[PDB]
C-alpha cells in the first residue's frame, strides 16, 4: 500500500535524491520513530521544489503522524503549500490536519505524561490567516492575526519558530496595505527572531531585503541602519545584483552626500517604478538625515539656518519650512528665531551608534569627571573642621 | 533537594496563608549565568515571576549592599 | 485625505488648498454646493489660518510680521486684524510691534516658573546615571 507510493517516488527521484526515500521506508519498519523524523526533515527543506512533496507528505501526514512530533508534522504542510499556487488546497489540507491535532491529545498527553501540542495550534492558525490575505479577504485575516495577540500573551514564552511565523504573516498584511512604517518595523523583530530552520535561503534573503530598504528610504523618520547591516539579510549578502545598486542608495544616506545621492537616483527612476513616482520622499529623507547628525556631533546646540543651507544643499527659503515640518514630526524640538536667523534645539533623538560617536562620549565623561575632582577638594579644605 | 521547598511551603501556608512561595534568594557575592538554570527550576514552583533577591551578606555595597 | 491635513501641523498654504479642493467639493452637494454654502467656502479661509496661525505661535518664538503674512497668504492689513482677534480670545498670547516688523510670541513666564523648570533638570540627571551604573553590572557577568 505504503510501499507502492514509495516506488514511484524513487523512480521520478533522481539517484542522488533516492537515498532520502528508501530510508523512510526501513525506519517507519524498525520503528525508529527517531530517525523517521530525521529522514523526513532534510528531504522537506529542500526536495519541496520538487512536486515529490505532494505524494510523500499528504500521505505520512494523513497516516503516520502520530509517531513523530507534532511540530514535525505541521513544518512539512508548511513547505508543501509554500510552492503550491492553489488556495483550494490549502486551505482543505489545514482544516483536516486540525482536526487530527485535537484527537491525538486525548491518548498522548497521559502516554508520555507531558507533551504539548498547543504548538500546532497557533501555526496552523497563522497559515490560515495568510491564505486569506493572499485572497485579499483582508478583514477575516485582521481578526485572526489579533485573536493570536491575546493567545500569546498568556503564555509566557514560545518557540523561536512560532513569534517568527506570526510576525512573518503580519509583515505580510502591513505592506499589502503600504503601510510603510509597519512592514519595517515588525520585519526588524522577524530577522532577530528567526526560525532555526533553514528554509530560509539567500534568494529569501533578497526577495524580503528589496521591500524592508524601500520601506524605509521613502520614510522621514526611519533611521534603523545600523540594525540593519547587522541582521542575517544584509550580514551575509550584499555581492548580488539587487544590492549593488539599492546598497549603494543606503550608503549614500549615511554619508550625507547629495550630489551622489541625486546621480544614482535619476538612473533608477527609470528602471524602478516605485521610485519614479516617489521622487519627493528621496530628497526629503536625506535633507533631515544630515540636519538632525550635523547638530548631533556639537556640543553647540544653535546653528544658523545659513549653515544648514550648506549642509543640506537646499536653498535658505526652503530649509526654513523644513525644521518647522522636523517640529511637527517630533525628529527635532527647540525654537525658531527669525531675528537671528537661528534654530536653538533643546532636544535631539539620539543618532545610530557607531565607533567614532562613542569617541566623543568617553571625552565628555572624563571633562566632567575633572570638575567633581577639583571641587570636593576644595569644598574639603574649607571648614575642615565640621564635618560632625 | 525539591522535595524539601514544597513541604516546607505546605507548613507555612498553615501558619500564615498570605506567604507564598515568591523566589529565591542568593547570597551573591554576585550574579552568575548558573543563577539563570537555578532560576528556571522555581519558576515551576512560582506563579509569579520568581524574584532573585542578591543580599550580599558580607555587604560591600557603600549603599544598598541588595539588589533586586 | 482633506481632514487629516487640518488636523496635522504641517503649514497649509490657503490658495493652494483653495484650488486642490475647488473643482470637487465646493461643487458638492450642501454644505458647500448651497446658494449660501458659496460663502462657506470663503469663509472656509480664516479656518485654514486659524490653525497654522496657533501651531506658529508656538514653534516661533520670535517671527517677522512681514513673513508670517506670506505662510499664511493674505493681505497684511488682514493678517494683523486676525493676531488682535486670536489675542483677545486668549486662545494664543502674543506682542505686536505695529509698523509691522516683529511679532513676538510670549507667554508669562516669571522668575518661578525658569527656576522650577531648571530644578528637575538637576534631578533627571542624577537618576539616569543611577540607574546605568547597575545596567553595567549586568553586562559584565552575562559577557
Amino acid at each position: 500500500e505504503i510501499d507502492t507510493i514509495l516506488s514511484t517516488l524513487r523512480m521520478e527521484a533522481d539517484p542522488s535524491l533516492h537515498p532520502l526515500f528508501e530510508q523512510f521506508e526501513k525506519f517507519y519498519e524498525e520503528k525508529l520513530w527517531f530517525q523517521l523524523s530525521e529522514s523526513l526533515t532534510k528531504f522537506f527543506d529542500d526536495a519541496k521544489s520538487t512536486p515529490l512533496r505532494l505524494r510523500l507528505y499528504d500521505n505520512f501526514v494523513s497516516k503516520f503522524y502520530d509517531k513523530i512530533n507534532q511540530l514535525s508534522v505541521v513544518k512539512y504542510l508548511l513547505a508543501s503549500l509554500k510552492d503550491s499556487k492553489d488556495f483550494d488546497e490549502s486551505l482543505k489540507y489545514l482544516d483536516d490536519l486540525k482536526a487530527q491535532f485535537q484527537e491525538l491529545d486525548s491518548k498522548k498527553q497521559r502516554n508520555n505524561g507531558s507533551k504539548d501540542h498547543g504548538d500546532g495550534i497557533l501555526l496552523i492558525d497563522s497559515e490560515i490567516a495568510r491564505t486569506y490575505l493572499l485572497k485579499n479577504d483582508l478583514v477575516k485575516a485582521r481578526d485572526l492575526l489579533d485573536d493570536l495577540e491575546k493567545t500569546l500573551d498568556k503564555k509566557d514564552s514560545i518557540p523561536l519558530r512560532i513569534t517568527n511565523s506570526f510576525y512573518s504573516t503580519n509583515s505580510q498584511y502591513f505592506k499589502f496595505k503600504n503601510d510603510f512604517n509597519s512592514f519595517y518595523y515588525t520585519s526588524l523583530l522577524y530577522l532577530s527572531t528567526l526560525e532555526p530552520s533553514t528554509s530560509i535561503t539567500l534568494a529569501e534573503r533578497q526577495q524580503l531585503a528589496y521591500d524592508l530598504s524601500i520601506s524605509a528610504l521613502l520614510g522621514d523618520k526611519i533611521y534603523n541602519f545600523g540594525e540593519l547591516l547587522h541582521h542575517p539579510i544584509m550580514e551575509t549578502i550584499v555581492n548580488d545584483s539587487n544590492y549593488d545598486w539599492l546598497f549603494q542608495l543606503l550608503n549614500a544616506l549615511t554619508v550625507g552626500d547629495f550630489d551622489k545621492f541625486d546621480s544614482l537616483i535619476k538612473v533608477q527612476i527609470s528602471k524602478i517604478p516605485i521610485l519614479a513616482q516617489h521622487e519627493s520622499f528621496l530628497r526629503q529623507k536625506i535633507c533631515l538625515m544630515t540636519l538632525i547628525e550635523t547638530v548631533f556631533v556639537k556640543n553647540i546646540r544653535m546653528l544658523s539656518f545659513e549653515d544648514i543651507s550648506k549642509a543640506t544643499h537646499l536653498p535658505k527659503d526652503n530649509v526654513e519650512h523644513l525644521v518647522m515640518r522636523a517640529i511637527s514630526l517630533g525628529l527635532l524640538k527647540g525654537s525658531i528665531d527669525q531675528v537671528n536667523e537661528l534654530v536653538t534645539i533643546s532636544w535631539v533623538q539620539p543618532r545610530i551608534i557607531s565607533g567614532d560617536q562613542i569617541t566623543k562620549m568617553k571625552d565628555r565623561l572624563v571633562e566632567w569627571n575633572d570638575q567633581v575632582e577639583k571641587l570636593g577638594k576644595k569644598m574639603e579644605a574649607r571648614g575642615q573642621s565640621i564635618w560632625v | 533537594d525539591h522535595n524539601y521547598i514544597e513541604n516546607m511551603n505546605e507548613m507555612c501556608k498553615k501558619i500564615n496563608a498570605k506567604e507564598k512561595l515568591i523566589g529565591w534568594y542568593h547570597s551573591g557575592p554576585k550574579l552568575r549565568a548558573s543563577d539563570l538554570k537555578i532560576n528556571e527550576l522555581f519558576k515551576k514552583y512560582t506563579q509569579n515571576n520568581p524574584l532573585l533577591l542578591i543580599v550580599d551578606v558580607k555587604q560591600q555595597g557603600v549603599g544598598l549592599p541588595t539588589d533586586a | 485625505s482633506l481632514v487629516k491635513l487640518f488636523t496635522t501641523n504641517e503649514l497649509m498654504r490657503w490658495p493652494i488648498v483653495q484650488k486642490t479642493y475647488e473643482p470637487v467639493l465646493n461643487e458638492d452637494d450642501l454644505a458647500f454646493g448651497g446658494e449660501a454654502n458659496k460663502h462657506h467656502w470663503e469663509d472656509l479661509q480664516k479656518r485654514v489660518i486659524e490653525h497654522n496661525l496657533r501651531v506658529i505661535s508656538e514653534y516661533y518664538s520670535r517671527i517677522t510680521l512681514l513673513r508670517l503674512n506670506e505662510l499664511l497668504d493674505l493681505t497684511e492689513s488682514q493678517t494683523e486684524t486676525y493676531i488682535s482677534d486670536l489675542v483677545n480670545q486668549g486662545i494664543i498670547y502674543a506682542k505686536v510691534n505695529r509698523p509691522a516688523k516683529i511679532v513676538n510670541f510670549e507667554k508669562p513666564k516669571n522668575s518661578s516658573q525658569l527656576l522650577n523648570e531648571w530644578s528637575h533638570n538637576v534631578d533627571e540627571l542624577l537618576e539616569h546615571i543611577e540607574t546605568i551604573g547597575h545596567l553595567i553590572t549586568k553586562e559584565e557577568i552575562m559577557h
